[PDB]
RNA sequence: AAAGACCAGGC
């Protein structure tokens, strides 16, 4: 079970650029639910240009039934899991503070890997994330 | 003094080659060709022929 | 300055002790250009090698 | 009762004493880099390990002389059933004695006002099994002026290359990846042929060809690629990207086998497929 | 007690502390013991195994080259673990004296991890070392407590670490660097080398390729456990690499904070620890890469070359024939010559290799590959040399004499060629002079710094910290200072402490840059050590020059 | 293989670019010329010189490896030893005159 | 030819140094010599302005100047290389001698005129 | 006792080790338990880290005063 | 001198270890090997199913040694993914060398 | 200044012994 | 023994 779904629409491609070589940072608005984000994307092996469609997720485990997560993916048996998606990462929540700056704004720090994401809204909707959890980033096209 | 058994870098042998190579050198072969007709084929093992100095002629006389 | 020991280690070290010149000077550390090439040397010394301890330049 | 087994598919393009060439696909790098390694250090033969000298009036002094007589490869089909002389508890050492050592003889001194040359065809075994190997004259030891003398008794025995070079069976082995070439044709016609020409004359070795009689391009003999970039940085240079492309087709190699002659270019392989069985079965768990 | 001396190499794969000792060193070197309870089957072990070398019960020297009795000297052979102490040989090497764990090997050298190379300023070029053996348990307890490696890893000179990321390892992190991601095979090759554990991918399943990992979370894997900090660049939380920004102008200082937030919290031995992991996985990482340079990287193009020698027959040849001929106060020669230098660099920064194996911002390090690939320069002038000028007069008559083709082509202090493409017999000889007087000035000009640390010690020796904390002289009793640093008193400890010597410091912290900038000997690096001698060698005379 | 390698961080800091010019010699005269024209006199034309002060240029350096099948820049691909993999980097490549000299470890070694 | 067949027919002198001040010399180079003709002499070659350990060096002019120095004053009386043809009446403190040496693949003006290995 | 640091230097630390082994290869009880341990030093240590060694200090004024101590009560307590 | 080669001491020529922070790990210690064993073992267990980690070391280039680390899942256990990749390259090179000796007996 | 002119013009105008252990 | 004198390696 999921914490978050939307479709996004990316505003523009490299806010600063000049960064390491296989990276685009996306910044992007939301189309259905009021959002803003920004992301460091892998570029090799998903390229994502200007105008585009895509919707992402927010859960913290892969399994459709079971509540644990150690392993990489290895699929077999039990390949039951959210496969609906092309790409996926694996980070951490590591800032949550609340700004009360435009206060329908309050942002949110992810990083995976080292790869940062920001991601601001409404106060409804990042209550649920809280500090230092593990979060995954299933996204298709 | 005398030509090394095999070449340093690979370990073929050419120690049987030498007057063969001084052979084909006194019927007017370059050194590129003289090495052509007697199997060398990588650089290494050419650089063995080329650069051998053959001092055991002149430890001969010299006792 | 003037006897010096022949080396043998090769016989290119033989062949450059035996080819040596030298301007002796009095204080060794305190001397003119005497330890740098000059336009009169070309075709008759080296302007390349010469020792680099005390001896530089004036051997 | 699971299985991840591979299937190798060998198929040899030239054999012959001394030398073999074959393709060799469906495996993985790992193993034919195993067969590589082990051909040129664990494959074990025979050559002169003690030398005990009793005249030596020539020219060059002992160090040189056993230092070259470690290295004449002798014949070595018995080394694969013979044992090391560190394992060998029916004799001494210090002699001939089966399973673990052979002896050698040679004596020689000039008479003659001619330099008298000491080959290895003057080396003689006390087993007619192992001897020099035969390629011309036989290669020099040392030469004699008159007056002057060798006489020597070696004992040869068995080793591997990862001990010292003198026993390693290989004077070459080598492999290489098989390349995959595709040339976009629909960005070849915007080419004019001395621009084509251009293009060609920038690869190193004969991989590319032209064939006026279409007025056209044509990739043949793509196995003298060597993987430099020179090509695709020509054609990078001209601005056209992505004419031309190479890609390393995996699990697919060539190797190509020299042997000193020691043991033939067949057996060399089958003796690196036996000793590699060999350690997989010595590293087993009991449990 | 003993002493020893002997040539030393690298090795990457032990610990920064640790010191390899041949085995013809080692096996005839002795280490006293007192013989006594807690240690008698440890010893008795040790005798029946023909490892103790000699032995004295008493004071009667019997060989053993008999059973114990608590009392007595057992001198054992050095084995895995003891305590020496390094230095190579102190011409310039003040400050370079320490305490090293010791193994044993077979070859015949002694054996330093490269991380050292620095605080020793030594290389393997044929340098050599001297050993150091304490035989005295106090003499132990001295050299362990103060010299140790962690004891020292702060530097006395400066506020920075002794130990720098160097040559092969900042290479193997800047190509880590320009490719962000690793497949699943060598990522778990490099994690054997981590003493912490791989985490999950960064990228679980893209729809392309398989999963991969980041070279952040294989950084992090030479990290101590619940580590938090934070510095410019980075982030740092729950001992995970949070955010490390893109650089290579920042590099070394990110990695540079990066360990002075684990030694500000951390252990005892943990950035040591972190180095100890770190440095072997590099070497890993390069090793089934390569890397390399060629032809190609040395070659500028005919455009650029052609823009280069445009610009100085444009602009630098009709200026020196003007501004030569005016005194010293006119150095726009170096700022122009610098421009074209710049424009020069800007060029041959092109090439991939060439921008990964210097310091871009290093300026003497830059010059140097500016001389190779465009022009050389200036190479004589009759300003503060130590040749004459009838010298210089004579260069130019025959740079008259010898270009009889269209002669006045350009100057004759002027190189316009480089290394790469050759020099004229001409612009050799005029290099020759140049090179000629670096070389005198480097090895005569030794004496100054060599009479400055004589007199700087002279009157600086006896200036220590004392118990209540006034920097004072000790044999006149006086005060010098009130206080050594400005936030140090009896709450808050320091840097500093009771009992330094900080007058040795400041004249060894003095005497450094001396004998760096006269064994540079640069135009820069003369008149900073010209500037130096105009400060400290004052006379109180009044000498009316 | 090789017999001796060197660190490519010696070269940008020493100034001494004609030990790669050196190594671009000998490799291009020791090498078999696979004769693309098939004519008699295929080592005819080969450089071997290095005087000093009368150096061949680049191009003749370059259009000799060029001539025996090698890549003008020098460098060629190589495998890895101990794992097979193809490297990444191209690595330069040549036989340099080398000389043993006179200083040896053994007899520097001494202990008080 | 012989070198007095030479200097007896006027083609090569023997000239000193003051006496080269009056003379207009061609850079050994024959094609500065045959593309501008208000020349008195020409060299035999400009490497021959080097002595004999600096001469053989290959791409000499191609190096910075310490770098020569090194290897034409320290490095080249280190080598161990050839030592004698007579070694059994010579007591030398120390004599080393390599097993194969080797000439180099290059070859200069110097090595090819003077014919030593 | 005031007026000076209540930290320990490593003049002091280095001194105390020294004289602390020497005292353990003459025999004396050692005041805390042993973890298979042979090495005087660091018997030594471990008697420091848990603070269970006799001993007093006199730390010198330079105007000939003095300051009385005992050793189990400087902060020898310091990581990174 | 020259015959520590391939013979260890008295030591188990593999030993095994099973850590203790993670579980279904373990690290084989083996002696007298390198590169070759441990790279064509690695690379055969990246082809089991049942492995999440695999890789070799040496702990220092100029031993003679080599230590082998394997975490499985819970469907297996390190010892049988071991046992199972050893048997798999014996029939590997079985199917080799039959293949090797018919082209060899075909070409002449 | 650092040098005799200066040095003997001061010289006319003109650990160890810190601390002591005992026993307790 | 002690000094001269030379050479080499560093600084
Ligand atoms: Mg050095
Ligand atoms: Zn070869
Ligand atoms: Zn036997």
């Amino acid at each position: 079970i999921i914490m978050f779904e939307d479709i996004f629409v990316v505003d523009k491609l490299d806010p600063d650029g000049k960064k390491f070589d296989k990276v685009t940072r996306i910044e992007a608005t939301s189309h259905n639910l009021d959002m803003f984000m920004h992301l460091d994307v892998n570029t090799e092996v998903y390229p994502m240009a200007v105008g585009d469609k895509f919707t992402l997720a927010m859960a913290p485990t892969l399994n459709l039934d079971g509540t644990p997560d150690t392993g990489y993916f290895t699929p077999g048996a039990k390949k039951t899991l959210a496969d609906k998606y092309e790409y996926v990462m694996h980070g951490k929540l590591y800032k949550i503070t609340e700004r009360d700056g435009q206060t329908p704004k309050a942002e949110m720090y992810v990083s995976f890997g080292g790869l940062l994401m920001l991601l601001r809204g409404d106060p409804a909707h990042i209550s649920h994330f809280e500090l230092d959890q593990r979060l995954f980033l299933l996204m298709r096209k | 003094m005398i030509i090394p058994v095999r070449c340093f870098t690979c370990g073929k042998v050419i120690g049987n080659k030498w007057d063969t190579y001084l052979d084909l050198l006194q019927a007017d072969y370059t050194e590129g060709d003289a090495l052509d007709a007697i199997g060398l084929v990588r650089y290494c093992c050419r650089r063995m022929l080329m650069t051998h100095v053959d001092l055991i002629e002149k430890l001969l006389n010299y006792n | 300055g003037v006897v010096a020991n022949l080396g043998r280690a090769n016989p290119l070290q033989s062949l450059i002790d035996l080819r040596r010149t030298r301007q002796q000077v009095l204080y060794t550390g305190r001397v003119g250009d005497a330890r740098y090439p000059h336009p009169s040397h070309w075709g008759r010394l080296c302007f390349l090698s010469t020792p680099d301890g005390e001896n530089c330049g004036l051997v | 009762g699971a299985t991840y087994q591979r299937f190798p598919k060998v198929k040899i393009r030239e054999l012959k004493d001394d030398y073999a060439k074959f393709e060799l696909r469906d495996t993985d790098v790992s193993m034919a880099n195993a067969l590589r390694r082990v051909m040129i250090s664990e494959v074990p033969t025979v050559a002169i390990d003690l030398v005990e000298i009793e005249v030596n009036s020539s020219v060059l002094n002992d160090e040189f002389i056993a230092h070259r007589l470690g290295l004449i490869p002798l014949t070595s089909e018995r080394a694969m059933s013979m044992r090391f002389s560190r394992d060998c508890d029916a004799c001494d050492g210090d002699g001939q004695c089966e399973f673990c050592s052979v002896e050698f003889r040679l004596s020689a001194k000039c008479v003659t006002d001619q330099t008298l040359d000491v080959t290895s065809k003057d080396l003689y075994s006390a087993d007619p099994t192992v001897t020099p190997v035969d390629f011309q004259r036989g290669i020099i030891i040392v030469k004699l002026r008159r007056g002057q003398e060798l006489k020597l008794r070696a004992i040869a025995r068995k080793g591997i290359g990862k001990d010292h070079a003198k026993w390693s069976p290989a004077a070459t082995v080598t492999f290489m990846y098989e390349p995959d070439i595709i040339i976009n044709e629909d960005m070849m016609d915007t080419l004019t042929d001395d621009e084509k020409i251009d293009l060609i004359e920038s690869s190193p070795t004969k991989v590319f060809d032209f064939d006026a009689v279409t007025r056209q391009v044509v990739v043949v003999d793509p196995e003298a690629y060597t993987y430099d970039e020179e090509v695709i940085k020509k054609a990078e240079a001209m601005g056209k990207q992505g004419l031309i492309e190479i890609r390393p087709k995996d699990d697919s190699f060539i190797f190509t086998v020299e042997s000193t002659g020691a043991v033939k270019a067949s057996q060399l392989v089958l003796n690196a497929i036996d000793l590699l069985k060999q350690k997989l079965d010595a590293v087993r768990l009991s449990d | 007690g003993f002493s020893s001396r002997s040539v030393i190499t690298g090795d990457a794969f032990r610990n920064v502390n640790e010191v390899g000792i041949p085995m013809e060193i080692a096996h005839r070197i002795t280490f006293e013991e007192r013989v006594s309870v807690h240690n008698i089957g440890y010893l008795q072990e040790l005798v029946d195994n023909k490892m103790c070398l000699s032995y004295t019960q008493g004071s009667t020297t019997y060989s053993l080259r008999t059973v114990l009795k608590p009392g007595q000297i057992v001198h054992r052979r050095v084995m895995d673990g003891d305590v020496v102490f390094i230095n190579r040989p102190p011409t310039t090497h003040k400050h370079s004296l320490q305490a090293l764990r010791v193994y044993v090997h077979e070859d015949n050298t002694v054996k330093i991890n490269p991380l050292m190379c620095g605080p020793l300023s030594a290389d393997f070029d044929g340098d050599c070392v001297h050993l150091f053996y304490p035989q005295s348990l106090t003499a132990k307890a001295e050299v362990l407590e103060l010299f140790s490696v962690d004891k020292q890893l702060r530097s006395s000179h400066t506020g920075q670490l002794i130990l720098q990321l160097g040559l092969d390892s900042l290479l193997s992190l800047r190509v880590m660097m320009e490719q962000v991601f690793l497949d699943k095979a060598s990522a778990q090759q490099l994690a054997m080398y981590g003493s912490r554990s791989l985490p999950s991918p960064a990228v679980v399943k893209s729809s392309k390729s398989g999963p991969a990992w980041t070279f952040f979370q294989i950084l992090q894997l030479a990290f101590p456990e619940r580590l938090s900090c934070r510095g410019d660049g980075f982030i740092v939380g729950g001992s995970d690499l949070l955010s490390f920004d893109f650089g290579v102008d920042a590099l070394a200082s990110i990695i540079n904070g990066i360990v002075t937030g684990i030694m500000v919290e951390k252990g005892p031995k943990e950035a040591l620890a972190f180095f100890d992991s770190l440095q072997p996985l590099l070497m890993e990482h390069l090793d089934p890469q390569g890397f390399s340079l060629s032809l190609e990287d040395l070659s500028m193009s005919r455009e650029d070359m052609g823009v280069i020698h445009n610009l100085i027959v444009r602009e630098i040849s009709p200026m020196v024939s003007r501004l030569r001929l005016s005194y010293e106060d006119e150095l726009q020669l170096e700022n122009s010559i610098q421009k074209v230098k710049e424009v020069a660099a800007n060029f041959m920064l092109k090439s991939y290799s060439m921008r990964n194996l210097i310091d871009i911002k290093s300026n003497s390090a830059i010059n140097k590959l500016v001389q190779q690939i465009g022009f050389l320069g200036l190479q004589l002038s009759d300003k503060k040399k130590l040749y004459t000028k009838t010298l210089v007069e004579d260069m130019a008559q025959f740079y008259k004499k010898k270009y009889v083709s269209t002669s006045s082509s350009g100057d004759f202090g002027i190189v316009k060629g480089c290394f790469f493409h050759g020099l004229d017999p001409y612009e050799e000889m005029a290099h020759s002079v140049a090179a000629r007087e670096v070389i005198v000035r480097s090895s005569r000009g030794l004496a100054e710094p060599g009479t400055l640390f004589k007199n700087l010690m002279a009157v600086l020796r006896d200036i220590v910290i004392t118990n209540d904390g006034t920097v004072r002289n000790t044999c006149s009793n006086s005060i010098v200072q009130f206080k050594y640093e400005l936030s140090s008193d009896n709450e808050n400890q320091g840097l500093f402490e009771a009992g330094d010597p900080v007058g040795v410091l400041a004249a060894t912290a003095m005497s450094n840059p001396a004998y760096k900038a006269v064994l540079d000997s640069s135009p820069n690096s003369n008149s900073s050590w010209e500037l130096m001698k105009e400060v400290l060698l004052c006379k109180v005379n009044f000498q009316n020059t | 293989v090789p017999d001796i390698v060197i660190n490519p961080h010696a070269f940008p800091s020493r100034q001494t670019p004609g030990q790669l010019l050196e190594a671009a010699l000998s490799k291009g005269i020791a090498c078999p010329m696979q004769k693309k024209k098939g004519k008699s006199d295929a080592y005819s034309k080969v450089t071997r010189h290095a005087t000093p002060f009368s150096t061949p240029s680049v191009d003749d350096i370059t259009d000799q490896l060029h001539r025996a099948g090698f890549s003008r820049s020098g460098n060629e691909r190589v495998y890895n030893g101990r794992t097979g993999e193809m490297m990444r980097s191209l690595i330069f490549m040549g036989p340099n005159f080398y000389q043993r000299l006179i200083h040896m470890s053994e007899d520097k070694v001494k202990f008080r | 030819y012989t070198f007095e067949h030479l200097l007896d027919q006027g083609i090569l002198e023997l000239i000193g140094i003051e006496e080269e001040e009056d003379c207009t010399t061609a850079w050994g180079t024959k094609q500065l010599l045959k593309q501008q003709k208000s020349y008195t002499h020409c060299e035999l070659d400009l490497s021959f302005l080097l002595g004999v350990s600096c001469a053989i060096v290959p791409f000499a002019n191609h190096d910075h100047g310490r770098r020569v120095l090194y290897q034409s004053q320290k490095h080249c009386q280190q080598a161990i290389g050839f030592c004698s043809t007579n070694p059994n009446i010579r007591c030398d403190t120390l004599s080393q001698q390599l097993f194969y040496p080797q000439r180099p693949l290059f070859k200069t003006m110097a090595s090819e005129c003077l014919q030593k290995d | 006792p005031r007026k000076t640091s209540k930290f320990m230097t490593k003049y002091e630390r280095a001194r105390i080790l020294g004289t602390r082994a020497l005292q353990i290869s003459m025999n004396a009880p050692v005041m805390v338990e042993l973890e298979g341990e042979t090495d005087p030093l660091e018997i030594a240590m471990k008697e420091l880290r848990q603070r269970k060694i006799p001993f007093t200090i006199r730390r010198y004024l330079p105007d000939g005063s003095f300051e009385e101590w005992g050793v189990d009560e400087l902060i020898v307590e310091d990581s990174w | 001198r020259y015959e520590r080669f391939v013979v260890p001491e008295g030591t188990k020529k593999v030993s095994y270890e099973r850590d203790t922070k993670i579980i279904n790990a373990a690290s084989f210690t083996i002696e007298r090997e390198d590169h070759t064993i441990g790279n064509i073992v690695r690379m055969q267990l990246h082809r089991d199913e049942n492995v999440l980690f695999a890789g070799y070391q040496l702990p220092h280039p100029l031993k003679y040694k080599i230590i082998v680390r394997i975490h499985t899942t819970s469907q297996s256990s390190p010892m049988q993914a071991y046992n199972q990749a050893i048997n798999d390259l014996d029939k590997e090179l079985d199917f080799l060398k039959s293949q090797f000796e018919a082209e060899v007996a075909k070409f002449s | 200044g650092f040098n005799y002119g200066g040095y003997k013009a001061l010289t006319r105008s003109l650990t160890g012994s810190q601390f002591e252990l005992l026993w307790n």
